[PDB]
RNA sequence: GGAUUUUUGGAGCAGGGAGAUGGAAUAGGAGCUUGCUCCGUCCACUCCACGCAUCGACCUGGUAUUGCAGUACCUCCAGGAACGGUGC
């Protein structure tokens, strides 16, 4: 399963009403991230579920690995990723970093999409030559550092792991 | 960092998921509550999520306000004036903290409007007898800890420390 | 144009407003029922089609319950007065 | 705390600041009512701060 | 002669507006248009049977206004 | 000059006739003064009917409103464009 | 000619909106067309009635002249009358 | 501005106007101009405007 | 000045609401700009359950708050 | 392709029967004027003839003769026969 | 450009009756303080006519639904009625 933003919700107490069951929710999940809707519907088909669609991936995780299980109104809820994402997302030391055991069918996007989380990347070579190796180009020293510290053991298609190691001359 | 209006006119203004209004304070590491007022009463909950707040303290007279988050901080000692300043609160959202006694839960008494309260994630709710001395010490909650009240609650809460 | 303007003297004259017209003639208070029950003595500096009202040295008479109701008043010096709220202008006030 | 020497000597210099700084205004000409009147109630305050610092001045000596 | 067009030759003027809902308020006008809207700062409002409220500016429609009480210094004979 | 223009964008508490008060973002008027409000919420006075009950605020969320001019009665600013 | 506000009141049918007559019943339903002096008829009306009693009714036509206000969809907030 | 109104312009005037719209109140009658209540404000031990014992205390406390 | 569009509700069943809290309902028959109403088989009903065929009316357009289709339309 | 009554047609139709029509009146539930219709014009004011407040209160009928019924007033045009 | 859907307003006013019922710390008058008596302003309870009937929101207990969606509102039974408005 892949993971999104709104974490879908079953096993809920239906008898409560549909208001309190949002502030509910609201107050429940203020803790991991920033809640921007709650889809709480009362029909025969979606009653006792709700949607609570978050503004980062991480927060949705978050929620998922705290949320197994809880106790809530009388009822241990379940917390699953939602099948489909939302309405409302689906609108909206040195620089050199040397990467090992990258795998082969990555995208060019998807690295950038990885290592440009910590600010602003120079360029990023693949080797066409070796494979699963690559070089990331940050232009500022201080985003490599963060992005070495973090993420040196990164799990990217947990089959692999990445290695990163600071360039050296 | 400490807080000031500052950090109030810049931040996202907006109608929260429930509907009502909100000012968003995520990830400021503030440690102390001060100069609110400038808010202008317009609201009716903040968010306080990844603040240093040692103390729930400092909060000037806001009467729009219906719920305060303060999800994940500090808090290791509580305010006991609140319920001067806030006078229609529905919402108390204490979650990630570090309450330890049960004493450290009186102040919450004083609000006579109070309806939810959340203190998970806590060290006094570690202790036994705890959710009834929650109901014995503030009767007007109706939502514990996302657990509606019961008379059996409200029986066993009433019979103990007599 | 002007000939609007002579129509419009020549109206106020002879018209339903020539009491209006009467009270800038001599200078004589006109008493005005509004719709929030306040009764106003006093003179007409200028009007118009809609009667509204420049109004010098009014006194707006109430009356207000506590029992029984008491005549409440007070002495407005210059004002203007939409004309909307007028409900009678009464020329010659007795007293 | 030097109540005694530091606390009275800055007291002391501030009525002497207060005391030049109505004279300034004293000295210098004046043009217009609305003008006159704001340094006048300036000068009022400035005597309020005065009075209150002396009143603290004189209230400093028993210890 | 309109007297709509006396009254939009006042502005920093302090009046105290009375409206239809029987409110009063007080302040200066900043501008009235061709259909009485009239625009105050420095408001002191005070509703029916409430407190006096202030606002910064206020901006009152033209059909809920009932009558003006201008200020005692005002030539209007030269306003006309 | 086009006063209520100036008074565009902004958080704004506007006024009905029946005593209700329309707090939102004041985003387009006309020669009526109907009014379009982006995230409105509307405040009713309550009577207390008592001796001893206090007089309440009840608050409605409703979103983005249009309101009739012939409603308005005045309004006034709450706050900066958010 | 036609003022922003009725503009945007023309943008909002088609979708649910929500009118308040004058004697402040409630009525909730899918805008199907919509005037110049805001006279509005709605489909599919779920009508308050001023005493909480929520009736559902078909095809009303409201009098513009009575309308407090209108509620209109917030999917219309990014519209660039609005701008 | 805060101390002052304009009509009083900075000391140079004391603002009567409404004193004299509560007089008329008082006497209930307009047969008073301005410029006679300013001849009842020139006075100061001769004979009072009303029996001092009657409402004319309210006014003059104001 | 422009007509009201009730060219569906002509000949058809309402249920006007008038002010006052009055009600009448009968077969829509006509309309003018002012949106006056003709009613044809117009039937009051007041508070009370009893309900007066009054026949043929018109209704000025200023106390209509509303009107409900009783046919499909 | 339909054909219209206008309502101006309606009431030169009591004006023509000299019908006696009852008047709603305009924000006043208990009262209604009816009358004889002589004539009527633009605004809808009427004028009429033996005309009579009924007060649906009291259930008196009050006679005032020929009267000049503001059209303001109006909400409903009843023929009562 | 004051004659039915917007801007010269159809708005204003008052909360049923009774009882040797109870209170105005600092705020009624008169019998020219204090104590008492009388009369035109509230809240709490009781009685007649819990002012009446309606629906929505809401609290207790039991009970049913385990369902992937962009929403006036959503299971049912019984008790209580703190709230809202509608007609008398």
């Amino acid at each position: 399963i892949r993971p999104n933003h709104t974490i879908y919700i079953n096993n809920m107490n239906d008898k409560i009403k549909k208001e309190e069951l949002k502030r509910s929710l609201y107050a429940l999940f203020s803790q991991f991230g920033h809640v921007v809707d709650i889809v709480a519907l009362k029909t025969m088909k979606m009653r006792g579920q709700a949607f609570v669609i978050f503004k980062e991936l991480g927060s949705s995780t978050n929620a998922l690995r705290q949320l197994q299980g809880f106790p809530f109104y009388g009822k241990p809820m379940r917390i699953q990723y939602a099948k489909t994402d939302s309405d409302i997302i689906s609108k909206m030391p040195n620089y050199i970093l040397f990467l090992n055991n990258l795998p082969e069918e990555t995208n060019e996007m998807m690295l950038s999409m990885l290592f440009n989380q910590f600010p602003g990347f120079k360029e990023v070579r693949l080797v066409p030559g070796r494979h699963d190796i690559a070089f990331v180009e940050f232009e500022n020293d201080g985003q490599a550092g963060a992005a070495r510290d973090a993420l040196q053991g990164f799990k990217i298609t947990p089959s692999h792991a990445m290695k990163i190691t600071y360039a050296k001359k | 960092v400490k807080l000031t209006a500052e950090l109030i006119e810049q931040a996202a203004q907006y109608t929260n998921a429930v509907r009502d209004r909100e000012l968003d304070l995520r990830g400021y590491k503030i440690p102390v509550i001060e100069n609110l007022g400038a808010t202008l009463d317009q609201f009716d909950a903040i968010d306080f999520s990844d603040n240093e707040i040692r103390k729930l303290d400092g909060f000037p007279l806001l009467r729009r306000l219906k719920t305060l988050l303060v999800n994940n901080n500090r808090i290791c000692r509580i305010g006991e004036g609140l319920d001067q300043a806030l006078p229609c609160l529905t919402e108390l959202i204490l979650t990630n903290n570090s309450l330890v006694e049960l004493g450290d839960l009186d102040p919450l008494a004083s609000l006579k409007s109070l309806t939810y309260l959340s203190i998970l994630r806590n060290p006094v709710t570690n202790k036994k007898h705890y959710r009834l001395y929650v109901i014995y010490k503030v009767p007007q909650v109706r939502v514990l800890d996302f657990q509606k009240v019961k008379l059996k609650e409200r029986q066993e809460a009433e019979k103990m420390f007599k | 144009p002007e000939e609007l303007q002579k129509r419009e003297e020549e109206e106020f004259n002879t018209g339903p407003l020539s009491v209006l017209t009467q009270s800038v003639k001599n200078n004589t208070q006109v008493l005005i029922n509004c719709r929030n029950n306040k009764k106003l003595l006093g003179r007409v500096k200028a009007f118009d089609r809609h009667c509204n009202m420049v109004l010098e040295n009014v006194k707006e008479m109430w009356t207000e319950v506590p029992s029984k109701p008491v005549n409440k008043d007070r002495y407005i010096s210059k004002m203007f007065l939409r004309g909307d709220s007028v409900i009678v202008v009464l020329r010659n006030p007795l007293i | 705390m030097e109540t005694i020497l530091e606390q009275q000597r800055r007291y002391h210099e501030e009525k002497e600041r207060l005391m030049d700084v109505m004279a300034k205004e004293m000295l210098t000409k004046k043009s217009t009512l609305r003008d006159q009147i704001n340094s006048d109630h300036r000068t009022r305050a400035m005597q309020d701060r005065y009075m209150e610092v002396s009143g603290n001045l004189r209230d400093l000596y028993d210890d | 002669m309109k007297l709509v067009r006396f009254l939009m030759k006042l502005s920093h003027e302090t009046v105290t507006i009375e409206l239809k809902n029987g409110t009063q308020v007080h302040g200066t006008i900043t501008g009235v248009d061709v259909s009485m809207n009239t625009h105050l700062k420095a408001v002191k409002m005070t509703l029916k049977n409430r407190e006096p409220v202030q606002l910064e500016t206020l901006s009152i429609r033209g059909n809920n206004i009932r009558y003006f009480i201008l200020p005692d210094s005002l030539p209007l004979d030269t306003l006309l | 000059s086009s006063k209520m223009l100036q008074h565009i964008d902004y958080r704004m508490r506007c006024i009905l006739q029946d005593g209700r008060i329309f707090i939102g973002t004041f985003k387009a008027f006309d020669k009526h003064m109907n009014l379009i409000l982006c995230d409105c919420d509307e405040f009713r006075k309550i009577k207390p009917k008592n001796s001893k009950q206090a007089e309440r605020e009840e608050k409605r969320v409703l979103g983005l409103v249009l309101l009739r001019g012939e409603n308005l009665v005045s309004m006034t600013v709450e706050g900066p464009p958010p | 000619s036609i003022g922003v506000p009725i503009k945007v009141l023309h943008e909002a049918e088609g979708h649910i909106v929500t009118c308040e007559t004058n004697t402040g019943e409630v009525y909730r339903g899918k805008l199907i067309e919509a005037e110049d002096n805001m006279n509005c008829q709605m489909s599919n009306i779920t009508v308050t009635y001023r005493d909480g009693r929520v009736a559902q009714l078909e095809q009303v036509y409201i009098r513009g002249s009575k309308i407090r206000f209108l509620i209109l969809p917030d999917m219309l907030k990014n519209a660039p009358m609005l701008k | 501005l805060v101390e002052f109104t304009d009509e009083e312009g900075y000391g140079r005037y004391l603002d009567l106007h409404d004193c004299y719209l509560k007089y008329i109140n008082l006497k209930a009658s307009e047969k008073l101009d301005y410029i006679t209540y300013l001849s009842i404000f020139d006075q100061l031990f001769d004979i009072p405007k009303e029996r001092k014992n009657a409402e004319y205390k309210r006014y003059l406390e104001m | 000045a422009h007509p009201p569009e009730l060219k569906k509700f002509m000949d058809k069943k309402l249920s006007l609401k008038l002010n006052g809290g009055r009600h009448v309902q009968g077969i829509l028959r006509g309309f003018d700009p002012f949106m006056n109403l003709v009613i044809d088989e117009c039937v009051e009903m007041a508070t009370s359950g009893q309900q007066n065929n009054i026949g043929m009316v018109v209704i000025r357009g200023n106390s209509i708050i509303m009107l409900e289709a009783l046919e499909r339309v | 392709q339909k054909v219209m009554v206008q309502p101006i047609n309606l009431i030169f139709r009591y004006l023509q029967n000299r019908s006696r029509i009852q008047v709603w009146l305009y924000e006043q539930v208990n009262m209604r004027i009816e009358g004889c219709i002589i004539g009527f014009d633009e605004y809808m004011n009427l004028v009429l003839d033996d005309a009579e407040e009924i007060h649906s209160k009291t259930k008196s009928r009050k006679q005032l003769g020929r009267i000049m019924l503001k059209g303001d007033n109006i909400t409903l045009l009843q023929s009562v026969s």
